[PDB]
RNA sequence: UAGAGCACUGAUAGGGCUAGGGGGCCCACCAGCCUACCAAACCCUGUCAAACUCCGAAGGGUCCCAGGUGGAGCCUGGGAGUGAGGGCGCGAGCGAUAACGUCCGCGUCCGAGCGCGGGAACAACCGAGACCGCCAGCUAAGGCCCCCAAGUCUGGGCUAAGUGGUAAAGGAUGUGGCGCCGCGAAGACAGCCAGGAGGUUGGCUUAGAAGCAGCCAUCCUUUAAAGAGUGCGUAAUAGCUCACUGGUCGAGUGGCGCCGCGCCGAAAAUGAUCGGGGCUUAAGCCCAGCGCCGAAGCUGCGGGUCUGGGGGAUGACCCCA
RNA sequence: UCCUAAAAGGUAACGGAGGCGCCCAAAGGUCCCCUCAGGCGGGACGGAAAUCCGCCGGAGAGCGCAAGGGUAGAAGGGGGC
RNA sequence: UCAACGGAUAAAAGUUACCCCGGGGAUAACAGGCUGAUCUCCCCCGAGCGUCCACAGCGGCGGGGAGGUUUGGCACCUCGAUGUCGGCUCGUCGCAUCCUGGGGCUGAAGAAGGUCCCAAGGGUUGGGCUGUUCGCCCAUUAAAGCGGCACGCGAGCUGGG
RNA sequence: UCCCCCGUGCCCAUAGCGGCGUGGAACCACCCGUUCCCAUUCCGAACACGGAAGUGAAACGCGCCAGCGCCGAUGGUACUGGGCGGGCGACCGCCUGGGAGAGUAGGUCGGUGCGGGGG
């Protein structure tokens, strides 16, 4: 995705939001800037982007850079984005979390179940080049009780996961109901 | 539970650890408005979701009651309350996240998450989960 | 409904702070226990406490995983 | 350095007890007084504390 | 310490993993296998703590150096009064996140400034520290439609409640403003004419359960179209109806979220009222700007006194601060 | 002793929690030597836990007693005088 | 264990409704006030009940509030005195309405009733028991309302408590 | 001036854990033995003495590696002296000066002073 940056200084931050820019930085083991897009459109962005698509940033240099989204600090109070962070990629093994699609309806979820899960994406070591808009998963062997780790993975080429090998994905689990409920306030 | 025994007051000043986002579940339940949040108050909102959709999803409770509650039997001064009468509460300022719905349609999130909101002292906010991770 | 006990004040801490000039002798930190250790011309008593040797002025120092050392660099 | 006029405005009654030193080592009598003195890093930082009841011009 | 943090002490929700416990098949040689159970330890996810801290400010404290001649400071000594305090802002405990409550800390004003202007009135809220005189002058807070000094001032918005003139969850096609989404001249939204169907009477329970009590759920066919179904209704039907398509029509229209002002929620005791009268493109609310009134504050002029300094051999007395 | 106590000291309430009214001729002085708790494995009686060996294990042990601060580069355990 | 630990003697407990003096609203009891936990009423949510059907009628778990009749908290005027329960006389005000008037809904055929809304104008009985307030009861009624006024009212009365 | 090793101090984890490689000529370790000095609550394990032969295994020196530990910005926010405004409140906002913790980018398998032997 894309989208079009605007160098910053000495302004104040907050003046800034007050207009409707967001400020935030870029950078990587070589460089580092003040910037700031329009937040209307980095929402527009962001929501369809995350930290798993590669963004290209223009700054009024002409320049395009593959920048990745590394942190985004939030106003807590009516939440809502204060700040960002963009790592410029390059060419070398880098991490980040990226998607995963949890495809097929497990046996728990057929006879009445909740599949939890608990990664909605993965750390893994991988070149730029490589950037797989997700890693399916054919989570559907999966009865009531049972559970997904990294062990188990659709991983594309040249992807090797940052995280754990016994770190889970997910797991299915049982469906709170109001006959529980008769145990509960029982005992 | 065991910790130790009462625990003084203290303030609610600004919302600022009093908050969070949305860690599990398709849905969530903001607070707009910092209170103590009574153990009755949180089951009365539990139960109530539960009982919205029988044999449901997941229903999450991010926050959790381990103020000791204080309290005077109708006197006067001596000692400390004996307290505990309401029994126990959770601080919650502006924007923390209370309870995570999963593994249901909107309009049941929407529909439970609110009445939920119905049992809490405070004005509140259901969220989808936007994207803002980390 | 017990609790109204206490002790009273014990009124500890560093007493002659760095770059102080000092008399033969007097106190300059009294401590729980060796939150600080002796140093240059500075012993220290039955009770932790650290006072000077010499006359001179007054320096801290810290030496990491070692400790928190004071002691007056003397002139005369 | 310039030195500063400064003419006291607001009356120091109610203000904190140190501010009311401060307008006493500024030379401040009483309230609507002018005063010309020179632009020191110490004399500043009087003029400094006090300035909700001062404006201060350059001379 | 505020903050924050979870590395210690503890607390904690979910999941992984895994000792011990529960319960079944399988047993007596004791062994094994399950477990939409209970659960230590360990791990990841997420979090709490006055008496928890890997970390940690603003700040405060003290020494040195400098500014600082002030009803400053230090030393000896004569004289005291005071040892009920009070309210306000802030930071805590107690209390019920009650009290013109209480108890400390920092500050402040009343005390003793119930002297002066503002706040209708009112020790301590905002303004300001009254030596005396003046039928002079500038301003402070506040205020400038009349009671009542001074603008019925200028410009751009909002509010229709007398909101303003002082109540909460919660509610609602009040009104204004910004934003995103989808529909529409290949005809939208509304209304309005026609169908709105077939196995089906979906499967399961139930006396009964025909889209339509409760439980489980995701077919295709005639078609341009009609959901194993929206709501009523019968004992159960049919029914009427939305959904749904096509025509009439002719231009806009439906929704989601943010912001400003207002509406409901709103019941008390001698007569009413925002101080009053009155006020509606305001005399209300928000933004901007010029002017003016307004204290015992400040300036102008005169006098008193005390201190300091300068003139006075001279005292007396004279000038000045 | 700790908290309240607002990072100097201090600081209240019929505020929150716990101890003291002793003990030791060795539990004292010094010289020399020595380093725990705990976890896994191996071991006749033992047996979760005696004692033995291995490995890992910076202080979670210990310091007569409450708690805190400190602490194995000893204040901890042993010995000679 | 001068432990009441800065320790008055070497050497010490009760009681007063028979009581008294000096003081205090610096401090209780009454009342007022502030507060509103308790109290009274209203409201948000709607599990559920009512054959069907969430509000005809009802409402778990929990939430917000009004009022200032009760119980209470605090100790502010009042201890050179503000008489305290009940009754009696005379009342007057509120309205959260007991009756009569008006109205929507109804699980309203009619009659009767349920419930909410409007509505103080006037009305709101006599006796037994007890100091009683309160309450139970007898016989009636259109009805036998609740509450404020120092729990109205002792320079008006009574004086059972 | 330089390099190797030895003894010692300093900053006090960017020096550490583990992994891999490496040197015994000098140095150091281990190794030989325990008559003597001296020593084990028992053991020459340890400390101690005499001393070639063997060895670089262990220990240690050096170096490469980041997996763990450790260091870790920038930007931004919390909070906050001082000044001001708002809500009945529980609270909230503005100005001026200060400004973290966490997490991110990234860094690290150290640096250096004196003395002595060795080319
Ligand atoms: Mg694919
Ligand atoms: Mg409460
Ligand atoms: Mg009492
Ligand atoms: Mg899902
Ligand atoms: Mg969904
Ligand atoms: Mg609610
Ligand atoms: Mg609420
Ligand atoms: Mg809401
Ligand atoms: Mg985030
Ligand atoms: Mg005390
Ligand atoms: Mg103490
Ligand atoms: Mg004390
Ligand atoms: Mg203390
Ligand atoms: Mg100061
Ligand atoms: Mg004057
Ligand atoms: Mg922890
Ligand atoms: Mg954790
Ligand atoms: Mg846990
Ligand atoms: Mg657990
Ligand atoms: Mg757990
Ligand atoms: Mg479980
Ligand atoms: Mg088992
Ligand atoms: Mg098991
Ligand atoms: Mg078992
Ligand atoms: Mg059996
Ligand atoms: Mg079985
Ligand atoms: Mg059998
Ligand atoms: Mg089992
Ligand atoms: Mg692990
Ligand atoms: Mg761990
Ligand atoms: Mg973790
Ligand atoms: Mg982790
Ligand atoms: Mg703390
Ligand atoms: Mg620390
Ligand atoms: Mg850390
Ligand atoms: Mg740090
Ligand atoms: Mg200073
Ligand atoms: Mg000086
Ligand atoms: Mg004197
Ligand atoms: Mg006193
Ligand atoms: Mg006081
Ligand atoms: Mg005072
Ligand atoms: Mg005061
Ligand atoms: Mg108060
Ligand atoms: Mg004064
Ligand atoms: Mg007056
Ligand atoms: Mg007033
Ligand atoms: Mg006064
Ligand atoms: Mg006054
Ligand atoms: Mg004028
Ligand atoms: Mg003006
Ligand atoms: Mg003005
Ligand atoms: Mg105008
Ligand atoms: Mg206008
Ligand atoms: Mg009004
Ligand atoms: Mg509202
Ligand atoms: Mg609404
Ligand atoms: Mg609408
Ligand atoms: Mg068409
Ligand atoms: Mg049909
Ligand atoms: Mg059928
Ligand atoms: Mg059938
Ligand atoms: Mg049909
Ligand atoms: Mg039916
Ligand atoms: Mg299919
Ligand atoms: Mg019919
Ligand atoms: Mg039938
Ligand atoms: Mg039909
Ligand atoms: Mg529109
Ligand atoms: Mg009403
Ligand atoms: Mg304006
Ligand atoms: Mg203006
Ligand atoms: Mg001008
Ligand atoms: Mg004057
Ligand atoms: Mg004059
Ligand atoms: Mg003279
Ligand atoms: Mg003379
Ligand atoms: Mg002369
Ligand atoms: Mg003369
Ligand atoms: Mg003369
Ligand atoms: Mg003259
Ligand atoms: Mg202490
Ligand atoms: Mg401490
Ligand atoms: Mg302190
Ligand atoms: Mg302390
Ligand atoms: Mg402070
Ligand atoms: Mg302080
Ligand atoms: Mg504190
Ligand atoms: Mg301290
Ligand atoms: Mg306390
Ligand atoms: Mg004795
Ligand atoms: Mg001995
Ligand atoms: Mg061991
Ligand atoms: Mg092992
Ligand atoms: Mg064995
Ligand atoms: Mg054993
Ligand atoms: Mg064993
Ligand atoms: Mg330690
Ligand atoms: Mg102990
Ligand atoms: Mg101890
Ligand atoms: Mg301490
Ligand atoms: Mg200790
Ligand atoms: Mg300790
Ligand atoms: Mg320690
Ligand atoms: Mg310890
Ligand atoms: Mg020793
Ligand atoms: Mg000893
Ligand atoms: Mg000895
Ligand atoms: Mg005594
Ligand atoms: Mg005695
Ligand atoms: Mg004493
Ligand atoms: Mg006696
Ligand atoms: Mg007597
Ligand atoms: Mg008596
Ligand atoms: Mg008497
Ligand atoms: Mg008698
Ligand atoms: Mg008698
Ligand atoms: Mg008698
Ligand atoms: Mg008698
Ligand atoms: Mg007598
Ligand atoms: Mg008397
Ligand atoms: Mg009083
Ligand atoms: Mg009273
Ligand atoms: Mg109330
Ligand atoms: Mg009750
Ligand atoms: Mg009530
Ligand atoms: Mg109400
Ligand atoms: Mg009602
Ligand atoms: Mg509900
Ligand atoms: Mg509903
Ligand atoms: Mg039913
Ligand atoms: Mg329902
Ligand atoms: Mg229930
Ligand atoms: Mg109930
Ligand atoms: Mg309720
Ligand atoms: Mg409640
Ligand atoms: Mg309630
Ligand atoms: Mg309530
Ligand atoms: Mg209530
Ligand atoms: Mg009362
Ligand atoms: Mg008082
Ligand atoms: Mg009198
Ligand atoms: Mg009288
Ligand atoms: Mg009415
Ligand atoms: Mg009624
Ligand atoms: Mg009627
Ligand atoms: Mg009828
Ligand atoms: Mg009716
Ligand atoms: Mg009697
Ligand atoms: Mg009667
Ligand atoms: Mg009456
Ligand atoms: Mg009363
Ligand atoms: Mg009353
Ligand atoms: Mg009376
Ligand atoms: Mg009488
Ligand atoms: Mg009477
Ligand atoms: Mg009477
Ligand atoms: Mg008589
Ligand atoms: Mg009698
Ligand atoms: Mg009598
Ligand atoms: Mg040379
Ligand atoms: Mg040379
Ligand atoms: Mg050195
Ligand atoms: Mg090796
Ligand atoms: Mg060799
Ligand atoms: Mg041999
Ligand atoms: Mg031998
Ligand atoms: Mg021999
Ligand atoms: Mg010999
Ligand atoms: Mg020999
Ligand atoms: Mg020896
Ligand atoms: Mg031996
Ligand atoms: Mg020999
Ligand atoms: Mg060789
Ligand atoms: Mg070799
Ligand atoms: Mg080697
Ligand atoms: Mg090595
Ligand atoms: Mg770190
Ligand atoms: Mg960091
Ligand atoms: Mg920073
Ligand atoms: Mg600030
Ligand atoms: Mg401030
Ligand atoms: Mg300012
Ligand atoms: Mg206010
Ligand atoms: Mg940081
Ligand atoms: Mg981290
Ligand atoms: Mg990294
Ligand atoms: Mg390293
Ligand atoms: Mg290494
Ligand atoms: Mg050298
Ligand atoms: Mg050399
Ligand atoms: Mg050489």
């Amino acid at each position: 995705y894309r989208l079009k940056a605007y160098y910053r200084e000495g302004e104040k931050p907050s003046a800034l939001r007050r207009a409707g820019k967001l400020p935030g930085v870029m950078y990587n083991r070589h460089l580092n800037r003040k910037v700031y897009v329009d937040l209307v459109e980095f929402d527009k962005v962001f929501r369809q982007a995350s930290i798993h698509h590669v963004i290209v940033l223009e700054l009024p240099d002409g320049q395009s850079l593959p920048t990745l989204v590394r942190q985004v600090n939030l106003d807590k109070r009516r939440r809502r984005p204060e700040h960002v962070d963009f790592f410029v990629l390059s060419d070398e093994p880098v991490e980040m979390y990226v998607p995963l699609r949890f495809v097929g309806t497990p046996a728990g979820v057929r006879a009445g179940g909740v599949l939890q899960e608990i990664h909605r994406d993965i750390l893994v070591k991988v070149s730029p080049r490589n950037i797989p808009e997700f890693i399916e998963v054919d989570v559907s062997g999966l009865e009531i009780g049972d559970s997904l780790h990294a062990s188990d993975l659709k991983l594309p080429p040249g992807v090797e996961l940052a995280v754990s090998p016994e770190e889970t994905i997910a797991a299915v689990v049982p469906p709170e109901d109001v006959e529980k409920l008769a145990e509960e306030a029982a005992a | 539970r065991m910790k130790y025994r009462k625990q003084q007051r203290g303030r609610l000043k600004g919302a600022t650890k009093g908050g969070d986002y949305v860690a599990f579940g398709d849905f969530g339940l903001v607070a707009l408005e910092p209170a103590w949040i009574t153990a009755q108050q949180i089951e009365a909102a539990r139960v109530a979701m539960v009982r919205h959709f029988r044999r449901g999803g997941k229903i999450f409770i991010r926050i959790f009651p381990d103020k000791p509650y204080t309290k005077k039997p109708l006197e006067v001064r001596m000692g400390k309350g004996k307290g505990n009468v309401e029994g126990y509460v959770a601080v919650v300022k502006p924007g923390r996240v209370m309870f995570e719905v999963a593994g249901v349609t909107e309009e049941q999130a929407m529909e439970a998450l609110r009445i939920a909101g119905h049992k809490l002292p405070i004005k509140t906010k259901i969220v989808r989960r936007d994207a803002y991770d980390e | 409904t017990k609790n109204g006990r206490d002790s009273q004040a014990k009124r500890l801490g560093v007493k002659r702070y760095e770059g102080q000039v000092v008399r033969a002798g007097n106190i300059l930190v009294r401590q729980r226990g060796t939150r600080f250790k002796p140093g240059k011309n500075v012993g220290m008593g039955r009770d932790f406490t650290l006072f000077a040797l010499v006359d001179g002025v007054v320096e801290f120092q810290d030496r990491g995983r070692l400790g928190r050392y004071v002691h007056v660099r003397p002139l005369a | 350095m310039p030195r500063l006029k400064v003419k006291l405005v607001k009356s120091p009654i109610g203000y904190p007890k140190d501010q009311k030193a401060a307008l006493k080592a500024l030379g401040l009598r009483r309230l609507q007084q002018e005063r010309v003195l020179e632009d020191t890093p110490a004399i500043r930082g009087n003029v400094e504390k006090v300035a909700h009841l001062v404006r201060v011009e350059v001379v």
